[PDB]
């Protein structure tokens, strides 16, 4: 059974969070983190070197807070 | 026993009830249109249950009735496509741009099943009833700012790319936005309506035979 509210913020708090979510509270799929208007960077998701200066989204910018 | 996996499965009804009308609301254009932006990733799931997984929107358009039927009834979310980035299996037959009056994706494709295969990336006109997430991600996509196009069929094949390597680095799963926390639907009914499957999901998994 796959609960349709699964990748919901609100599911952070259910008391099986940490042992049905791999990553838990730092997981990144339930990160408050990421800016949904910025582009994450293709050069990190093709295994290039990103420009100097480099503006897009970066997958450290959006690792959790706590 | 049998009273009792009649109350399991009547409690799964509800449930199924109640997503449905969520996930209504969440396609509703007045809550979505905002979000349908060149570059986020978009689950495309059919009417009929078909799972094409997820795909990258890049462009979004309201649809015209026919000459034929001028008031076909659509649904709100009947009334505008989505075109979104699909992986379709290396069967599928060639893509129909245009949606009929009575489609909510083309006929002849599907998505990859066949473990060996590594299907084709392609466009693919989608209504917003087949939306069944929006992920706060997304990908960079040719606009003229740049050059290219999905068109080429190597653009095309890069971006699919980068989405496969998008949702490896996202172990538990591609991020949702969140109805209330990122797309501000702030209705009194939708929040009763979160809370009731919640309270039917406690109710399903407290019994003997969930497993
Ligand atoms: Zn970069």
């Amino acid at each position: 059974y796959s609960s349709p509210l699964r990748f919901f913020r609100n599911f952070r708090f259910h008391p099986e969070f940490t042992r049905l979510v791999a990553g838990g509270w730092r997981s990144l799929t339930y990160s408050s983190r990421i800016d949904p208007d910025k582009e994450m960077c293709p050069y990190e998701l093709e295994g290039t070197q990103c420009p100097s200066g480099c503006s897009f989204q970066h997958f450290v910018d959006i690792t959790p807070a706590a | 026993d049998e009273a009792l996996i009649k109350d399991y499965h009547s409690i799964r009804e509800q449930i199924d009830q109640y997503t449905k009308d969520m996930v209504l609301v969440m396609q509703h254009p007045t809550n979505c249109v905002k979000y349908i932006n060149p570059g986020r990733l978009m689950h495309v799931v059919t009417s009929d249950g078909t799972d094409f997984g997820w795909g990258v929107i890049i462009n979004f358009y309201e649809r015209r009735p026919e000459r034929n039927n001028p008031n076909p009834g659509w649904s709100p979310q009947e009334s505008y496509v989505v075109e979104v980035l699909l992986r379709l299996s290396s069967d599928s037959g060639s893509v129909d741009s245009k949606l009929k009056d009575n489609q909510c994706i083309p006929a002849g494709i599907a998505p990859v099943t066949q473990k060996n295969d590594p299907g084709r990336w392609e466009v693919v006109p989608c209504l917003l009833s087949c939306m069944h997430g929006l992920s706060q991600i997304k990908l960079h996509v040719p606009d003229k700012k740049s050059g290219g196009s999905m068109d080429d069929p190597e653009t095309r094949r890069r971006v699919g790319k980068s989405l496969l390597e998008v949702q490896r680095r996202f172990e538990d799963g591609i991020p949702h936005m969140d109805p209330i926390e990122n797309m501000h639907i702030r209705d009194v009914e939708f929040k009763k309506l979160l809370r009731k499957i919640e309270v039917l999901e406690s109710r399903l998994v407290a019994n003997p035979l969930h497993n």
